[PDB]
RNA sequence: AGGUA
């Protein structure tokens, strides 16, 4: 039992005992990239298949080949600190053995000489942190797991769009995984086309003549025969009795000698089941039966060899009377129903204008490229490049296994590129889905879209690259020598790596993270991208896709998606889910045996998952997996419905595996709108840290998983007594079973303080631990960021009242307490950046000086003799922070300006003030100062300063672990020295570095005494060379790009607090800004005298539909009031037994809760413990669907001695008179996003114009104006807004004379304008003539 | 071909002698950078060339 | 690129 659970324990409710623990939120991409990195013994996934598809590499003549051995990751130069720290990517070295062999020169192949290259770089890789993350440019970046269509076939059905015919169509796409796309589809008029890509449409027998088959192959291999036995009078032909469905006869249908169906009769399965019992050999038929029919192959005479009879055409009197008087017998002809194949191969042969492979190739080169003679040896190659290259068309195995599933093949693996057998079926297949006997697949089924996580993109990535630099070496290998040349001198590492790089920094699926929340950085690690390159763009909508599909039950968090207009496009993959080992989305469920629940799982994929019938995890069950209700409700084919308890195949896992970890942490999600909890949960992600983030009272169990899992959290790897407790370090003494042979020693932990995010607030680790304080695996040693004990705390828990308040609430607007400000909650950091770079111009090198020409002295006070702001000084917005001054070029000087300057003496400065000033509306703290100056570029003492600071602080960390380690070496080097005869008098009044002179008699104590002697000599040079090494990194200089001589980094901390504008919002949804901070005595307080924090106006829940807001308020009161009750004992201090039987009363209420009781706990430690940690509220956790029920409530409520219906009358603040009725109040968790009021204002009067137009707009420090766009321009045309129009339009937007004019007026005191012409006019004016077109103004 | 891409390809003039220094030294920054197989360091770059260090960043 | 209405 964790002691971190021990510090404090969450009241679980929920009546379901859960049999799956959580996942490793993070499996997918630690799981992706280890798949990726990780030696493979054979062909798969990652690096090795790259190279093993890629190489070897065969020389176009030289007889020159380069093959793969195997690659090795180099250990990174940088670690993770260092490399945020340095703004330098955390990537490993990529180094390859290779080897360079020619063979006989020149005759049949066979090897002659080799010459290998070990470990060649050829590309540096980003390297994954443990966090699931990777370090890029300092910022920490993600690569969003993309949703793609899986490699395979799909027979889509086309519908919407009929040609003008309707009878809606189907076609067959092959989609390979890498290559081109294979399209069979129909036409309105029953004839089949081929598409490679999306050219135009050819008739779809082209592609098998292309692949080298005759017209009665192909008729062969479609069609079914009938044969014709040439006999008695114009022919008999072998009657199938099972062949006539759905026919009229045309034809005596005879048997056994006589006619049983006559012409012009209807046949039923009467007559069908006689003919089957009757066996039905031969039947005369008349010859108007055979004109309709179709020769399936040639026939030539067999006297004389005429052709008389070919392949594909109707039958005729002429005909058959030819091939009767020829000689023949047998007449294979085509089976052509309405019903059955139909005529498609037939008539799509007749419209065939080719016969021959050659001419096949000929039209499929002229339609894949316009014009472009045919040579045939262009078309064949092309032909074979686009379907049968593996190194140009790839199916990988997962496109295979989907290819033979599609096809009902017990194959599961293959060969990537297609066969003709392949293609056949396919088109089968999609005939016989014509025909109706096959069904249509869906494109957003979950078993047809396959996930590609982070390692299979790289690798693809890796594999484009790989391609680019074969064509380099296979270049090479003819330009180059064809004789023995080193190979390291021809592979090239600037393509493989910049394309990496490239894929990693700057593409559609790498972001930065959005790290504001654990949960942030979770949901973001967890995200599932439809966009992306191969994915879909956002030209959609195409409701399809966007909708939920009956397949994401359990695989894909159905209600997580942004809002905007990508909404179900970005998802969220579930809680239990993982990637199936194809790509696909598995989710776990318990095996049912048809009498007993087992608790064994199976991760089930989409597909079959509909074969089973799944069981809800609502099912009640008593005992050893008994159903209680004899039909209980399942699903079994997308559809909801009651089934008897004897045929359930599984059962669902958990009640929360239905959503994701954002949306299960929303407590009584069961009660609130989809669309508000969409919101909900939308939000969360959100929310900003908070300084004082203590917990939700009200929570659903994931906070502790979500905590733990993200790498915000540090937790203890390995388990031990805590030795040391410091604000940055923590140093834990490993037990003695958890080391290593040897001295392993203690376990250091940095934590990571008062850091930069992603999206500028604070990221910093608390330690939650004490000294002594046994710990073990997987305990939480320091608090992150929204983090307390453990479990995720995003906001705060604060005494809500649900009513009108003067209005002041009045749409969501939520009114907020001066005690809220007072308590310094709510209140969050931000850490900005500011960088301030000193270039190299051509006017002459920038520097960095404390004396900056004609500034005040207050902005020399703050900085240094090194011209760099002091660490720790306070600063506004306007003051100078780095004292860059730029080397001024010439001076143009006005005639007033030489004036003043002959008057006063003074001359034009020789540098100008170059120096970074605060942003105005920005304050805060200088916490740190970065200094980058580039190797072979002179230091500054700024510089030097910084350097000395980090080296002695390594050296410091060094320095403890080496004095602990030396003390445990020289503790064992005493232990070993009393031994053999006593010498523990003298030696314990000597220094411990003293121990190692004093001499012993020839033993084995002598031996491990010389031994150690040596071990500590290794340890100096081990310290010694650890030192050495830190240091080269700490002072070489960082290389920068060229041109910029230093770079100075500060950061600025501002501690900005809570006011009105802020947007604040709950879990459930509910939104709003902050009105207005009344002072404490306004809120309206309950008898006891306790004011609520936070008034909310009511009337936004009956229309949101989230009452599940009201049930968390309710269960904050029932929270608070055992918190209340549990501090006023504590304050009494009763006994240790009050305080534990008042616990275990508390946790013991509920129905069938899975909570389990004490004692198990220390008798007056932990309980104590327990009530300091419960003295603010007892923490609550309602499951996301088996959470806690009204009855539970009130009974609890009824245990913190409060009402029960859970509103109090409230005495108003103003009046001091109490409201009519009781109104609701309650602790609840609310939220302060990461939507500031002070980030949201921008004004400006005058400021950043552009160079094409003269719009005002740019600039990160003061913006442009508002967008005045049409719909503005619109609403000031419907009033007689005239004055106004020409002031939005000319004036203050594009005229910059009369911009300058109306200034000019406004400071002189007079408001007049010149109308003048818009910049953007005449610009317009400009360019309408750079084109052939004149335009003019002319006057009347 | 050489006279194409010097001229025709680069959006602001560079010389065609500079443009063979500046293909020198991509060259001998490739060859670095698969020795050395870190990276390719300045000062290797100045003592490669006649060329001081300031005129490589340049 | 992500997020907000």
């Amino acid at each position: 039992y964790s002691y971190t659970e021990k510090k404090r324990i969450r009241k679980d409710f929920g009546k379901r005992p859960q049999v799956l623990d959580v996942p490793y939120l993070l499996s997918i991409q630690l799981d992706s990239f280890q798949k990726f990195i990780e030696q493979d013994p054979e062909g798969q996934y990652g690096l090795e298949a790259a190279f093993r598809s890629v190489f070897p590499i065969q020389s176009y003549s030289g007889n020159s080949e380069l093959q793969y051995v195997s690659y090795r990751l180099g250990e990174p130069v940088f670690d993770v600190q260092e490399c945020q720290i340095r703004g330098v990517t955390y990537s490993a070295p990529l180094r390859v053995k290779l080897r360079l062999v020619i063979y006989e020169r020149e005759a049949p192949e066979g090897t002659v000489k080799d010459i290998k290259e070990q470990e060649v770089y050829m590309g540096e890789i980003p390297l994954m942190t443990d966090n699931g993350t990777f370090v890029i440019n300092g910022t920490e970046r993600v690569i969003v797991s993309q949703l793609h269509r899986s490699p395979g076939v799909f027979f889509d059905s086309d519908k919407g769009k009929t040609h003008s015919s309707g009878k809606v169509l189907y076609n067959a796409r092959i989609i390979p995984y890498r290559g081109s796309w294979l399209d069979f589809e129909f036409d309105p008029k029953d004839n089949l086309f081929v598409r490679i890509d999306r050219r135009r449409k050819l008739p779809a027998t082209i592609i098998l003549r292309a692949l080298n088959y005759t017209t009665e192959q192909i008729l062969d291999l479609f069609f079914e025969k009938v044969i014709f036995e040439i006999r008695d009078n114009k022919l008999q032909m072998e009657l199938v009795p099972e062949r006539l469905r759905g026919e009229t006869a045309s034809f005596d249908i005879e048997a056994n000698g006589k006619v049983y169906v006559e012409k012009g009769r209807r046949i039923t399965a009467r007559h069908i089941r006689q003919l089957e019992k009757d066996d039905v050999k031969l039947i005369e038929v008349p010859v108007e039966y055979i004109a309709g029919k179709v020769v399936a192959k040639d026939y030539i005479d067999e006297s004389t060899g005429e052709l008389i009879c070919a392949a594909n055409m109707e039958l005729s009197l002429d005909l058959l009377a030819k091939l009767s008087q020829s000689g023949h017998k047998r007449i294979e002809t085509l089976f052509t129903n309405d019903l059955d194949h139909g005529p498609y191969i037939s008539e799509t042969l007749r419209v065939d204008p080719t016969n021959d492979r050659l001419s096949a190739l000929v039209e499929i080169y002229r339609m894949m490229r316009p014009g472009e003679p045919p040579t045939r040896e262009a078309a064949e190659s092309l032909f074979e490049n686009l379907f049968f290259s593996e190194d140009r068309y790839d199916l990988s195995a997962v496109g295979r296994m989907k290819f033979n599933r599609s096809l009902l093949r017990e194959e599961i693996e293959g060969s990537g590129i297609l066969s003709k057998d392949d293609i056949i079926d396919v088109m089968k297949k999609l005939i016989d889905i014509r025909n109706g006997k096959g069904e249509v697949d869906d494109i957003d089924h979950l078993g047809n879209r396959r996930i590609r996580s982070v390692g299979e993109m790289a690798e693809n990535q890796f594999r484009v690259g790989l391609v680019r630099v074969e064509r380099a070496v296979k270049e090479r290998l003819s330009l180059g020598d064809l004789d023995t040349l080193m190979p390291q001198d021809m592979i090239n590492a600037k393509p493989i790596s910049a394309a990496v790089k490239e894929f990693f920094g700057s593409s559609q699926l790498s972001q930065f993270m959005d790290q504001n929340n654990p949960l942030s950085e979770i949901t973001h690690k967890r995200r599932i991208s439809a966009l992306g390159p191969g994915g879909l763009t956002r030209e959609r909508a195409g409701f399809e896709v966007r909708d939920v599909h009956p397949t994401h039950y359990g695989r894909v968090c159905p209600i997580e998606t942004p809002e905007g207009p990508n909404i179900g496009l970005i998802n969220s993959l579930s809680v239990y889910a993982q990637t199936n080992e194809y790509g696909f989305l598995e989710t776990p469920y318990r095996k049912v045996t048809d009498g007993v629940v087992t608790d064994e799982i199976h991760y089930l994929s989409a597909i079959e998952e509909g074969n089973y019938v799944i069981a809800q995890a609502n099912s009640n069950l008593d005992e050893e997996g008994h159903f209680v209700e004899d039909l209980v409700t399942c699903r079994s084919k997308g559809e909801s419905s009651l089934f008897s308890r004897d045929q359930v195949d599984y059962m669902d896992v958990s009640t929360q595996q239905v959503v994701s970890v954002g949306a299960s942490l929303i407590p009584f999600l069961e009660h609130d709108d989809a669309n508000r909890a969409l919101m909900g949960a939308n939000m969360q992600r959100q929310a900003v840290p908070t300084l004082r983030a203590d917990k939700p009272l009200v929570g659903t169990g994931m906070e502790r998983a979500v905590a733990v899992d993200s790498g915000v959290t540090a937790v203890a790897k390995r388990g031990g007594v805590v030795q040391y407790v410091d604000a940055s370090r923590i140093v834990i003494k490993v037990n003695e079973d958890e080391m290593y042979p040897g001295e392993a020693g203690i376990d250091i932990y940095n934590l990571t303080k008062y850091t930069r995010s992603n999206q500028n607030t604070c990221i910093n680790q608390m330690p939650c631990v004490s000294l002594g304080e046994p710990v073990e695996r997987g305990d939480v040693l320091a608090d992150g960021p929204s983090t307390d004990l453990g479990e995720l705390a995003l906001g705060q828990n604060m005494r809500v009242a649900f009513m009108p308040w003067n209005g002041y609430n009045f749409e969501d607007s939520i009114l907020v307490s001066e005690r809220v400000v007072q308590e310094d909650r709510f209140t969050t950091i931000h850490i900005q950046e500011l960088a301030c770079v000193s270039r190299d111009t051509k006017l002459g090198p920038e520097e960095i000086t404390a004396d900056i020409p004609n500034v005040g002295e207050a902005a020399l006070s703050k900085l240094d003799e090194s011209g760099i702001v002091y660490i720790g000084a306070e600063v506004t917005g306007g003051d100078i922070l780095v004292g860059k001054v730029t080397p001024k070029g010439e001076t143009q000087l006005t005639p007033e300006e030489k004036l003043l300057r002959a008057i006063f003496g003074e001359k034009a400065s020789d540098v100008k003030d170059s120096s970074l000033r605060v942003p105005n509306g920005v304050s805060g703290t200088v916490i740190d100062v970065q200094v980058f100056t580039r190797d072979g570029v002179e230091k500054d003492k700024r510089a030097l300063e910084i350097e000395e600071m980090q080296l002695k602080q390594a050296k410091k960390d060094l320095s403890e672990e080496l004095q602990i380690l030396e003390a445990g070496l020289f503790s064992r080097i005493r232990a070993v020295l009393v031994a053999g005869g006593v010498e523990a008098e003298k030696l314990d009044k000597l220094p411990r570095d003293r121990w190692l002179e004093l001499g012993l008699t020839d033993e084995e104590k002598q031996n491990q005494l010389e031994q150690l002697a040596e071990q500590y000599d290794e340890l100096k040079h081990e310290f010694e060379k650890k030192l050495e090494a830190k240091r080269r990194k700490i002072t070489q200089g960082d290389d920068l790009a060229p041109g910029v001589l230093k770079i100075v980094k500060v950061y600025l901390a501002v501690k900005r607090r809570i006011q009105p504008g802020d947007k604040m919002a709950g879990r459930h949804g509910n939104k709003g800004v902050i009105s207005k901070i009344n002072p404490i005595e306004d809120m309206p307080y309950d008898e006891n005298g306790t004011p609520v924090d936070i008034v909310l106006n009511p009337l936004g829940v009956p229309s949101r539909m989230n009452i599940g807001q009201i049930l968390e308020t309710h269960l904050g009161m029932a929270a608070k009031g055992i918190g209340d009750k549990i501090n006023a004992m504590l304050k009494q201090q009763q006994e240790v037994a009050k305080l534990r039987e008042f616990i275990q009363r508390a946790y013991d209420l509920g129905a069938d809760v899975r909570q389990k009781v004490d004692l198990s706990t220390f008798s007056d430690e932990e309980v104590m413990r327990l009530a300091e940690n419960l003295r603010k509220g007892m923490p609550i956790a309602t499951p996301v669907f088996d959470g806690a029920k009204e009855a539970e409530i009130k009974e609890l409520l009824k245990l913190g001695d409060l009402p029960t219906s859970g509103q109090i009358r409230l005495y108003d603040g103003r009046t001091g008179e109490q409201f009519e009725r009781p109104v609701t109040v309650g602790y609840m968790y609310m939220l302060k996003l990461n939507h500031l009021v002070d980030d949201k204002m921008h004004a400006r009067s005058t400021g950043s114009y552009s160079l094409v137009t003269q719009q005002p707009l740019g600039g990160k420090a003061q913006f442009g104006g508002q967008r005045f766009g049409e719909m503005e321009v619109w609403a000031l045309e419907a009033y007689g807004a005239a004055y106004t129009l020409q002031e939005m339009l000319t004036v203050k937007s594009d005229d910059v004379n009369g911009r300058t004019k109306m200034y000019k007026n406004i400071v002189d005191g007079n408001h007049q304008m010149e109308p003048g012409m818009p910049e953007s006019f005449n610009v317009l004016l400009k360019e309408i003539r750079s084109l052939g077109i004149n335009i003019e103004l002319e006057d009347e | 071909i050489t006279r194409s891409i010097a001229d025709q390809a680069r959006t602001i003039r560079i010389p065609v002698h500079m443009i063979e220094t500046i293909n020198k030294l991509n060259r001998i920054s490739r060859q670095m950078l698969q020795e050395m197989g870190r990276e390719p360091t300045p000062e290797e770059l100045a003592e490669r060339m006649l060329m001081p260090e300031d005129k490589i960043r340049k």
